[PDB]
RNA sequence: UUGCCGUUGCAUUUUAUGGC
């Protein structure tokens, strides 16, 4: 988490409510956190464009930070250079969220669905069972997002609602 | 003697040492195998899956229950798995029992994990028997997979693989055992125990239709995944894997021939199988055929388009002209000639030989060199006019002389899809070769 | 139905006591019942229920190991 | 310049086939020459793929004349049955529609084959 | 008026086989015949469960 | 040998081809 300077701007508060809408938020504290990284991540990427060219320094820790904006996938891989660290934005950083990731797959139908059926703990990342919308799945990582082996959405024994109302029109 | 104690190392030592021993690529005539077809008409044959018993299972007692002979089991595309007695070599494979499925196997919860019903919704893919003899399993589309007793072939137990698109698309046992690789198409590998009837745990990590699996003795699997032009070697007791990727692009092969010739990219890789616990081949939607090790990405050794390339279609029907000329060019040349995509592939465990399939009407036999980084030909099989879904050798004789049966089940399409380019007068049967010495 | 596996399996004959990092797969029980999954790494081993000891257990999120 | 023009490569080829089998999995693909122009006039196709070796080539020949009038990129393949198991379908096609979607997940995927046919022509 | 259940999807069978068969003979700049016969024989033979 | 169709060949089997 982190502040703004000005928070009561109503720039900013159009910004979040259109952020927090169109992608499933529950209030402004996500929008800080992952803008804070950014922030600190444009940070430590400008000052190294502001040391010289070759300098190891800045080569190989330019090269570092590029592979692993590329692996999370907010930068594509057809711009391997630090300034276009610089022109990376937040939306970038909120759309690789598991949440968004997987309405973005399908299966979810709306963002806020998505958010809940990743909280009843349906959704499995290749073998992992993960019940926290804000997750950052990895470009590796895209095409493994499907329903958990234990959960009725996946090839489980069907649900609480499912069994019960299957007694009562039993009896 | 020497040679005793030689022959009482390569009895089981070697193959628990788990290298390629079983040397007979120079000593293995070729060119006059007795090549008999048969044909059975019963609607694209998909699968092949021989069984024969192992002499003394490693301590003695010689076999698992007939006494002595071997088997094959065979599935078509309409429902229908077949036995055939394959023991009397240099006779013909004799159908002796029969399982069909019918739309009456659909159940009627529909909806749940509950595919308790005996038989086959609908297109059965592939079968598997078990090297101890009690069972073969088979499976399809119809996302279960059955236990069949291998006398009565009575539903012993059917195993629904739980999901939603978990079709079932090659099945492996680990040898001398009867743990069971399932290669499930919503990306994911199933282990299970035949006799516990269980499924032990299921692993994830592929990318793609794992479409084709491999085992051998020890606790392996290599598997590959279509569309993603990689390889998964999947190590259990640790519970890892190591992925071997394709990487072979036309401009570089350029390259290495502009010294002094058409080729072209990776579609998929499609087939597998592993010579030792140490390398594997596959075989790829280019015809690619990659010879692989344990420790290295790239191929070791990639022979090139295997089985030649498809014929160009003719001036009659590719547009409609009435002019040669500008149907002459509407072929543009070679630049949409596509390759003899392989179908099958299967490699003789421990041997110095592998064998290829897919529609060139033939099997092409190859033979490893002795610094296992290179293979080449050893001959040409043309009796088995058509695709070949699966290939399985199984052997007679002494511990040094050998009597092969080689068996090729044969279509007229692909064991998946449709996918016809003219097929030209494909028999539904099995190509059996005899080849000996 | 679960597997039990075991994983860095050195030898210590300074106590003359075989340790590891044991692992278990139950798909879909709840946990694996120290004394019965104890017995059954005997079985495994040479033997002695009485004289295995397995004692450092957690299970993973979301169950399954 | 025979008749099917802008005919892709090895490389380009196959990439574009694994962008129609991701979008064919997302459920973004439409496919079939008669299904292609009837979503190349309802306006969502971002770009087009034709199998240059059906038979013969004018049953798909017809959609140059929709897409280029209607401004989305066109690319022929040289295999109908490449482009049927790329489709993840049991036939072959001849004829595959990518439909517009701000909801999908291969976008920048989907752009990036895009500029590169676009380059091509 | 034109194009002469049972009759319905032979309908449906016979109007993209023409519209098939229109793409065919116009975008080819001197038309065969051969084309159109090896349709003729495709829709009949389709009738002919009949 | 095969669900159908065309076959070598018996002193009935036999036998490997090509159409759906």
């Amino acid at each position: 988490y982190s502040t703004p300077k000005r928070p009561y701007e109503s720039s900013r508060l159009d910004a979040e409510l259109k952020l927090a809408g169109e992608f499933g938020l529950k209030n402004k504290k996500e929008i800080y956190r992952i803008s804070f990284q950014l922030s600190k991540i444009r940070r430590a990427a400008r000052d190294l464009l502001t040391r010289d060219e070759k300098d190891p320094k800045r080569l190989f820790e330019g090269n570092a930070l590029i592979r692993r904006l590329v692996r999370v996938g907010v930068l594509s891989e057809d711009k391997k250079k630090l300034d276009y660290v610089l022109a990376l934005k937040v939306e970038d950083f909120l759309e690789r969220r598991l949440q968004t990731q997987v309405y973005k797959l399908g299966l979810a139908k709306s963002v806020h669905h998505a958010r809940v059926l990743i909280t009843q703990r349906h959704i499995a990342v290749g073998k992992q069972i993960v019940n926290i919308p804000s997750f950052m799945v990895r470009l590796d990582s895209e095409k493994h997002i499907d329903f958990a082996p234990t959960s009725p959405f996946g090839g489980a024994r069907p649900g609480r609602v499912a069994r019960r109302n299957a007694a009562r029109k039993a009896e | 003697d020497k040679d005793i104690i030689a022959s009482r190392l390569k009895e089981d030592v070697a193959e628990q040492q788990g290298r390629v021993f079983r040397y007979f690529g120079d000593k293995l005539l070729i060119s006059e195998a007795k090549q008999s077809f048969t044909r059975v008409g019963e609607n694209n044959l998909t699968c092949i899956s021989c069984f024969q018993p192992v002499l003394n299972k490693y301590t003695f007692e010689e076999s698992s229950n007939n006494k002595g002979r071997l088997f094959a089991y065979t599935v078509s595309k309409d429902l229908q798995l077949t036995k055939y007695d394959i023991t009397d070599f240099s006779k013909r494979p004799k159908k002796l029992k029969y399982a069909k499925g019918g739309a009456k196997y659909i159940p009627t919860s529909k909806h749940e994990y509950e595919n308790t019903t005996e038989g086959h919704y609908d297109e059965i893919l592939t079968v598997a028997a078990s090297p101890d003899g009690k069972y073969v399993v088979t499976g399809g589309r119809d996302r279960k997979l059955i236990v069949w007793s291998t006398e009565s072939l009575s539903p012993v137990k059917v195993i629904p693989t739980k999901d939603r698109r978990g079709e079932v698309l090659s099945l492996a046992f680990r040898k001398n055992s009867d743990q069971l690789y399932a290669s499930c198409a919503d990306f994911k590998i199933r282990t299970y125990s035949i006799n516990q009837f269980s499924q032990l745990e299921i692993l994830y990590g592929h990318h793609d239709i794992v479409e084709d699996i491999s085992a051998l003795a020890m606790e392996r699997c290599v598997t590959v995944g279509a569309r993603d032009r990689t390889a998964m070697l999947w190590k259990i007791p640790d519970e890892t894997r190591l992925t071997f990727r394709g990487g072979d692009e036309p401009q570089k092969l350029l390259r290495r021939w502009m010294k002094e010739p058409l080729f072209f990219c990776e579609g998929s890789i499609d087939v597998v199988s592993m010579v030792d616990d140490f390398h594997f081949i596959t075989g790829s939607d280019n015809g690619n055929i990659c010879l692989w090790s344990l420790a290295k990405k790239k191929p070791i050794f990639t022979e090139r388009i295997a089985h030649g390339i498809l014929p160009e279609p003719s001036f009659n029907d590719i547009s409609g002209e009435t002019d040669e000329e500008l149907r002459k060019r509407q072929l543009q040349g070679k630049k949409l000639l596509q390759p003899f995509w392989i179908t099958s592939l299967y490699a003789i465990p421990y041997s110095n030989v592998f064998i290829s399939g897919s529609w060139s009407g033939s099997l092409k036999v190859w033979k490893i060199s002795d610094n296992l980084r290179s293979f080449e030909l050893l001959g040409e099989l043309s009796g088995a006019k058509g695709v070949v879904t699966k290939i399985q050798v199984v052997e007679s004789g002494k511990h040094g002389k050998e009597k092969f049966r080689i068996l090729a089940s044969i279509a007229k399409e692909h064991r998946l899809g449709r996918w016809i380019a003219n097929v030209s007068g494909a028999r539904n049967g099995i190509y059996s070769a005899v080849i000996d010495q | 139905a679960v597997t039990i596996r075991t994983r860095k399996v050195i030898s210590n004959p300074l106590l003359a006591r075989k340790q590891f990092v044991v692992d278990v797969l139950h798909p879909n029980r709840a946990n694996v019942s120290k004394d019965e999954l104890r017995e059954k790494l005997a079985e495994v081993y040479k033997a002695e229920k009485d004289a295995v000891s397995v004692f450092g257990f957690r299970t993973q999120f979301g169950g399954g190991k | 310049n025979p008749k099917a023009f802008p005919l892709a490569d090895a490389a380009l080829t196959q990439q574009i086939l694994d962008v129609v089998q991701q979008a064919a999995n997302l459920r973004q693909l439409k496919k079939g020459a008669n299904e292609a122009t009837k979503t190349l006039n309802r306006g969502i196709s971002e770009f087009i793929i034709m199998a240059a070796d059906c038979e013969p080539i004018e049953i798909l020949l017809h959609l140059p004349l929709l897409c280029e009038d209607k401004n989305v990129p066109y690319v022929f393949v040289p295999s109908r049955v490449a482009l049927g198991r790329a489709c993840g379908v049991s036939r072959p096609v001849i004829a595959a529609s990518i439909t517009t979607n701000d909801a999908s997940a291969i976008k920048t995927q989907i752009y990036a084959v895009k500029d590169k046919i676009e380059t091509l022509l | 008026g034109a194009e002469k259940k049972n009759k319905g999807r032979i309908s449906r069978y016979l109007a993209n086989k023409c519209s098939m068969a229109s793409r065919i003979d116009n975008y080819s700049e001197e038309p065969s015949n051969v084309f159109g016969s090896v349709l003729k024989k495709q829709v009949e033979q389709r009738l002919e469960f009949y």
